[PDB]
């Protein structure tokens, strides 16, 4: 149950100021809105990157951090030390992080030059290991922001396959621009503009909202 | 989970990460850390061995220099390595569990461990060669070392908070750390100084801490006027309070 | 528990209890300590700094303390204030602790540029402090004269004298118990400590998520 | 900010009492080493026996309490001996020039005649103390050290130390 | 590899904190012996210098004086009496060099440059014996100075503070040493635990 | 000419090494004290004279 209580966050335009909102339970919801209108601040606060100055967000279930964050990796360290660092932050057990690093190195398929720092690292394998790490953790609200995979057709194909395998028992959150995948997975929509948010049960009203207000 | 276990896990993770990046290659930085004090001891002994011999006929130059130098290396590391602990790990503040002060205290802990290990092995080596190696007042030495450590960590946190957007400020304080190495009485004993410059040097807490640590280390070591622990203790406490208040104010401004 | 600490509990444990304890001790249970100050210097009559150093060492010695205790009963006097347990000389203590207490009560400072030895004697009555300072000065002069006498006799009339720039002054009010200054500085330190502790615990609680 | 200035100005221009200063410049010399006697004298000026002698000579306690509208620089009745000594030390300023070995004595007072008399009494008592301190060592076996006056005590005409305008400007700095 | 995982940090803190403090507390509160200390403060002058005081300082820690004192007061037999103490007891059948080192450890001589006064602190297991040994040291020092002056071809020992009779032991300080060892053991355990955690993480 | 030559040499050498610029900026300060700028140099013990002749 994700609930908002009079949130206020200064970024001197007040992006979000002492409003309250409610969210559906066990319903696929994807954040949508105009770029730069406050959606980025809202999903960063949803992922716990920053805390609200006033008000709180409450949820009885843990929230996964947004996927595909290249900034979350230290340049001087390789993928193995970074994944063991983040899992130690999450406090996993011994065999737990052994399984997690095995899964992430199997998903990466970058066994050659696997222990290579992010300084001399290509964007493709960086995105691969980022998606593998973001998938390796067990959660039920995935804050997917940019794409699903980087590579050839089979890369995105098996990424979507495992995504459907792991999401079918859970809930998934999309903040993107294309609406084909939103129509394919998502059911309800929240639109944010200038600090006011509107909830649409059907995305058909969201199409008209984008055509008119944006 | 409890709100304290998260802090412990994050601190351990950041300590391991920063130790990994600090030691280049297969731990090549430890050789550098070990070769700074022996090089310093060599050049300064070669220069002022006769000067200290003429200074006082009770202390040999190696031990005097080492107990005046290793605490100053402690303080200089706690000042320098701490301001860069915020900008270097700026990208890590996206996992809902890493805060700006966590990297600061991890850097402080690792500096404490490294310099304490260096002090221990160097004291053991000096005792092995045949020099004096046992402090006469260990509890007072520990208290003075703790006060110096707290003052250094407080100054590092304060500078990291203040100069977050001003790298040139970090540059000028890195410049000004060098005169502090000469005005703290680290190399030469301070009682061979004209009294007209004595009060102007009473405003330096590091000099007070160095003199008090040397007094607690050496037997019958004379302490001149105005080397009380109250002034550096109050300096450290006030600096720590100011640094914590400034970090609490400018808390959400670190990305 | 650490997570169950509140602001009022922190204020009561850190600030209020030491404040009450210090105020009660200083304003009720603290005993006055009058100070008698004298300024002396030893010079030849018929290398003086050597004799000043001898006097500085001899004042804080044990034989002088033995003579002073036999003459003025210092141990009986210093144990009189029962209401002040911190600064009273408890009966039945050790000789070493008695010497430490006497060295704490009597302060000797030296001006080398002027070559002047100032002695500040603490007591629980002004008359006793003045008498103790006078006895100390007389015994120091007698000790210097005796040393000169025995040094001259070893080879085989007062030759050295002690000038008194300032005789022992009889105090009117107590000096060293400074209730208000100590209370103010302890209040400032306590407020700083409480602020630092509260900031640290808030930083720790920031990791609640 | 305006209220402290108002109260300070009205106190300085209405309540503050004038304090006249008399200046003397002395040194001690062997008639037939002088730094030792000079430092003994410098310590002796601010001593308590000298203050007692001055008190039963000139009655400084009554003189320093004669003002009634200047409570800041007033010697209140019934004050302690230690506070009286501190007040006397504040009122009498002793400076030393080591490269010349000269002692300057500045004596404050609410009346110029009393300030000059106090300075002269201080000088004569210092000379007598030097003579007696030499004479005790002289006759312990059983006039040789004279104090010369480079500048004798002067009789001031106007007050010097209550610098109202300078103190007001210094307060305006803060 | 296996060895680092064998500690589990519980046996580690037991072997780095619990055992040393337990052993030290048992030794200090059960087997440690009292050592009363007598203090004297002397200097040498001519009966009509600094170098003679330095000669006295060297002579006090010499072997001829130790032989004289062992012949006179029987220091070797006395220092072996506390059989409970294994550390600060002079064992039987030791060498001349060990006896000299032990005597130099018991008797402490200090000198200051400003005042030029030499202070001697003599330890013992009885206050009377410590005072007697200090008095004997002073007497032999003045005799040595006089004999040196005589054989050179008129000096005296100025005793500012005569030897005192101690009332209680002061040097076997139990609580201060226990606190110092507690601080040292805590720091050592913290450093060792951090290092062993780092190597355990790095090895695999 | 000496200053310009040293500046050009350092600019060429430390093009990719900012830390080199940092350490030479550090070491410029002792050169300010060992060049005799503040105090006249003839009031110096002769044993340190040849070592200072290399500056």
């Amino acid at each position: 149950m994700i609930e908002l209580r009079n949130l206020t966050k200064w970024y001197r335009r007040y992006v979000f100021r002492n409003l309250n909102f409610r969210f559906p339970d066990d319903v696929s919801i994807g954040l949508i809105g105009r770029n730069g209108a406050g959606k980025s601040t809202l999903m960063r606060l949803l992922g716990g990157i920053e805390a609200p100055n006033e008000g709180e967000v409450v949820t009885d279930v843990s929230i996964s951090w947004p996927v595909g964050l290249s900034g979350g990796f230290q340049g001087s360290l390789t993928a193995r030390e970074n994944v063991k660092f983040v899992c130690r932050i999450y406090g996993t057990s011994h065999e737990d992080m052994l399984r997690k690093v095995r899964f992430v190195e199997e998903f990466a398929e970058i066994g050659e030059h696997f222990d290579l720092p992010m300084k001399t690292y290509s964007s493709g394998m960086r995105s691969r290991v980022a998606f593998g790490l973001s998938m390796a953790f067990d959660f039920d609200y995935y804050l997917i922001d940019e794409a699903m995979a980087v590579g050839d057709a089979q890369f995105r194909a098996k990424s979507r396959a495992v995504f459907d395998s792991r999401v079918g028992q859970a809930n998934m959150i999309l903040v993107s621009h294309n609406m084909n995948d939103i129509k394919e997975y998502c059911d309800v929509v929240v639109l944010v503009d200038q600090g006011q948010a509107t909830l649409y049960e059907d995305v058909e009203a969201g199409i008209a909202a984008y055509q008119g207000s944006l | 989970r409890s709100p304290w276990q998260i802090q412990q896990a994050v601190l351990f993770a950041l300590f391991l990460r920063e130790l990994k990046t600090r030691l280049g290659g297969r731990w090549l930085g430890v050789f550098w850390v070990l070769l700074e004090p022996v090089a310093h001891i060599a050049v300064m002994t070669t220069l002022f061995s006769l000067a200290h011999r003429a200074a006082m006929p009770s202390i040999e130059y190696p031990v005097f220099l080492i107990t005046g130098l290793i605490p100053f290396f402690m303080f200089r590391g706690l000042v320098t390595r701490l301001m860069e602990a915020i900008d270097s790990n700026r990208g890590l503040f996206a996992y809902r569990q890493v805060k700006p002060i966590d990297t600061v205290i991890a850097r402080a802990m690792l500096e404490i461990s490294l310099q304490s290990i260096v002090y221990l092995i160097a004291l053991g080596t000096l005792g092995w060669l045949g020099f004096h190696f046992l402090p006469v007042r260990a509890l007072e030495l520990a208290g003075v070392s703790a006060v110096l450590i707290m003052l250094g960590a407080s100054l590092g946190l304060f500078f990291a908070v203040v100069t977050n957007e001003i790298p040139q400020a970090r540059a000028i304080v890195r410049i000004s750390l060098l005169p502090l190495y000469f005005v703290s009485g680290v190399i030469f004993p301070v009682h061979t100084i004209p009294p007209q410059y004595l009060p102007l040097l009473q405003l330096n807490p590091v000099l007070h801490l160095i003199e008090l640590s040397r007094a607690s280390f050496f037997p019958q070591y004379r302490v001149l006027q105005g080397i009380n622990l109250a002034y550096p203790a109050g300096f450290a406490l006030l600096s720590l309070f100011l640094a914590l208040m400034l970090y609490r104010l400018r808390r959400h401004q670190l990305a | 528990l650490v997570s169950r600490l509140t602001a009022k509990r922190l204020q009561w444990a850190l600030v209020y209890l030491p404040m009450l304890v210090a105020t009660v001790y200083f304003l009720v249970f603290s005993a006055d300590r009058y100070v008698s100050e004298s300024v002396i210097t030893v010079r030849q009559t018929s290398a003086s700094r050597e004799d000043t150093c001898y006097l500085q060492t001899y004042i804080h010695s044990m034989g002088l303390l033995q003579k002073l205790d036999q003459q003025l009963k210092l141990r009986e006097h210093f144990g009189t204030p029962l209401r002040d347990p911190l600064f009273r000389l408890w009966g039945g203590t050790s000789q070493e602790w008695f010497l430490e207490y006497y060295r704490s009560r009597v302060e000797v400072l030296m001006d080398d540029i002027c070559g002047l030895l100032t002695v500040r004697v603490q007591g629980f009555e002004p008359e006793f402090a003045q008498a103790l300072n006078r006895a100390i000065l007389e015994e120091s002069e007698r000790f210097v004269n005796e040393l000169s006498h025995r040094m001259a006799r070893e080879q085989g009339r007062k030759l050295k004298s002690l000038v008194v720039v300032e005789p022992p002054v009889l105090p009117e009010i107590a000096e060293y118990p400074r209730r208000w200054y100590n209370l103010a500085t302890l209040l400032v330190v306590c407020c700083l400590i409480y602020g630092v502790v509260s900031l640290v615990v808030a930083t720790i609680r920031d990791h609640q998520d």
